């Protein structure tokens, strides 16, 4: 009546994962009802969401682009890497978040508030380059992949999105080494007017840029970043 | 949702000892029982009626 | 037919308060009845309710206080704070009780027996600060909280009850250190009116005094105090 | 109530074994049943009635 | 209640082809979808018989 068992090979190991619950010591304990509470959420990608700074001109990081009074073709405004590993993106939320998955698919917004004057005019061209031909050099090479043409006026910002264009249903979160010429592509902002004013008026002016995770982004298999000290 | 559990046998310790047990308290309180259990002293002819009773003071 | 086991990292240990039964190595065996007994009870909390004495004048306690015939709204008749570790409570049931538990929750009741003259007249003023403002100096600074006048007359005792009055569901039973001007409060009784007498009688009484439970009170988690040797 | 066993399974062991048997004794006593078991002596031809009888003393 | 178990003598042996499995560590992973592919086979019978060359002259 005792029940004969088999013995597996793994007797004995810890598995820091496991899928199950170990010994409970003390049963039976009721806690402090906490029904009062509000603001809770379930799901990462429930915040992942909301908007955070981008960082431009690191180390010496701003979280705004300036457009000035000049359109040079040949100069972007800023020019991103559309890599979660992006420096430009290492303290936004998304960053912050997709640091502890392997994969992520899916859309990454780009938005961008315009601060300068209500006297400003200007139409900005942002450009999605997807990889294979180098990053583009002008405005009119960029005009030729994935662009927006933003106009000021009433309405303060514009969100731009980068199209999920991969050959894998995932795409690695993370750089191993440096990614070249690679990554995946490229965001690059430029004038397409110039931003005009009347006098009287400051002549550039402060874009304040954001991302976050547009409803099509998905995140998969968590895991650790290599740790660092912000010191 | 739930965790990292994915086990199909049936806990085999029940909840009210695997977990910890949450409660919710109302914001008017809440009356205790009547009776905490059967213990108790008791006490017996407190009151009156019935004796050698009316020739007592009024 | 043998079924394979896979055995868990924490092979082998003991839990002393493991929710389970082990071995049993003399069954069936029958008791001897002890079904003509009494007074059985079977929740501490049925008897945390009946009250006992605190003590006065530590290390000299005495079960009671003495009221005279003069009242100075500077001068207490008492002050208990309301921690089941005050050393005024240190033994009455409540204190040996609770003090094998980690929280508590509920009322306080603290009940005052007249033992004075049937001549003897006077009224007391009792009560009960909540923290924050440090214990209260003069009558006129007790009775801005909660408090209740105790007339004298046919009726020998008054039950006043604390109020659970507290930020968190439950507080802690006893204090590591010592808790400062803090603890929950303080449980002030002054006299109102003085003890008054006819000629003929003592011109002081002691009013006996006792703490319990209240229906409301709770205790939770079952712990063990620091050993002590009661000599 | 109970103690401290929060456990799903049916008790291994039978009640009987796992705890001691509280029994009730009744105030005014109780008989034992009639028989033991099924052991016994047996006495037979203890009484009469038949035999090369009635010539046989008064 | 802990239930009794008595160990077989190849207590700990490792079998290279056991029928069975082992501890999953990493649970609810969803795969990249892999519908659009084309080619399988499943068993070795279905190509076995396509011809392949015979070597003369070796």
């Amino acid at each position: 009546s005792p029940i004969p068992v088999t013995i597996r090979e793994h007797a004995g190991t810890w598995y820091s994962t496991l899928p199950d619950s170990t010994v409970p010591i003390y049963g039976k304990t009721p806690v402090a009802p906490a029904n009062y509470m509000v603001g809770e959420y379930k799901d990462f990608l429930e915040i992942a969401q909301i908007p955070t700074f981008i960082g431009n001109k690191v180390p010496n990081a701003v979280p705004y682009i300036e457009a000035s009074n000049t359109a040079v073709k040949t100069q972007p405004l800023a020019v991103y890497q559309v890599t979660l590993s992006c420096s430009c993106l290492a303290n936004t939320f998304l960053a912050a978040l997709s640091r502890n998955f392997a994969q992520y698919r899916g859309s990454l917004v780009y938005t961008f508030v315009f601060t300068g004057t209500a006297m400003m005019k200007g139409k900005f061209l942002i450009a999605y380059t997807p990889p294979g031909a180098g990053k583009p050099t002008s405005r009119d090479q960029a005009m030729q992949a994935t662009y927006a043409i933003w106009d000021l006026g009433l309405n303060s910002s514009y969100s731009f999105t980068v199209p999920f264009i991969s050959p894998t249903h995932f795409r690695m979160v993370g750089t191993d080494q440096a990614n070249i010429t690679n990554v995946d592509g490229w965001v690059t902002v430029w004038q397409l007017t110039p931003l005009t004013y009347p006098p009287g008026c400051p002549t550039s002016a402060k874009i304040l840029t954001m991302v976050s995770a547009g409803k099509d982004f998905s995140l998969k298999m968590p895991i650790s970043p290599a740790p660092w000290s912000p010191q | 949702s739930e965790g990292n559990e994915g086990v199909i046998i049936n806990n085999f310790y029940s909840n009210q000892y695997q977990n910890s047990i949450d409660l919710s308290a109302n914001a008017t309180g809440s009356d205790p029982p009547k009776t905490y259990g059967q213990f108790s002293n008791l006490l017996s002819g407190a009151v009156n009626a019935f004796s050698n009773m009316l020739p007592l003071l009024a």
